[PDB]
């Protein structure tokens, strides 16, 4: 389902922004 | 379910972006 | 509810990105 | 309700990111 | 509808972030 | 419909943000 | 949008069930 | 918006069905 | 997608229930 | 939230229809 | 996903009510 | 969450309505 795909993408986005914010 | 996971990730995204903005 | 939390988080994200864009 | 608020915030986010991309 | 507006905004967001990444 | 478009756009956003975080 | 159409149908469904219950 | 209207209509539907079931 | 299918089914249900109520 | 209200009403509707069917 | 399940159930509900209305 | 509860309730409603139709 789409909501499952959206949740997965947002987990990746959150991780990327965690790396950016710490850098 | 998925909606709660979405909400959780967006809360984390908001904290990271507030840190970046500061 | 989840939709209210999502809306609140996006309001915060918009606020932060406005600050970032403004120099 | 929340869905309309989500739409409004994402519109603001889109404008801020266009500003950042242009700046 | 709101979902249509959300989808359109996310297309703009994707386009801007592609430009930023490049 | 719209939810699938949203998922597709978020996959693209996730890719661009991973690229940004990696430099 | 679909959500608007769904709300319209549920208003019709609600009225039909009112007629059944009160009939 | 639409989700709140859907909820209101479903509350009415539940009330009518409670009358029928009762 | 699924939301459009839901709207289509609810329009059908509304018509069927109106016929039942008129009977 | 709207979804919580919708879920609550649908639980009521399902119970009423169980009573009707039984 | 849940939305796919909801659509499937409403397809079944529509068929059941159509059969009742036609009878 | 709520969407899964909505799905479960509609599955129950569908079984009950099929029983009534039968």
């Amino acid at each position: 389902g789409s909501l499952k795909k959206i949740a997965k993408s947002l987990k990746k986005i959150a991780y990327s922004l965690k790396k950016i914010a710490q850098g | 379910g998925s909606l709660e996971e979405i909400a959780k990730s967006l809360e984390e995204i908001a904290w990271s972006l507030e840190e970046i903005a500061q």
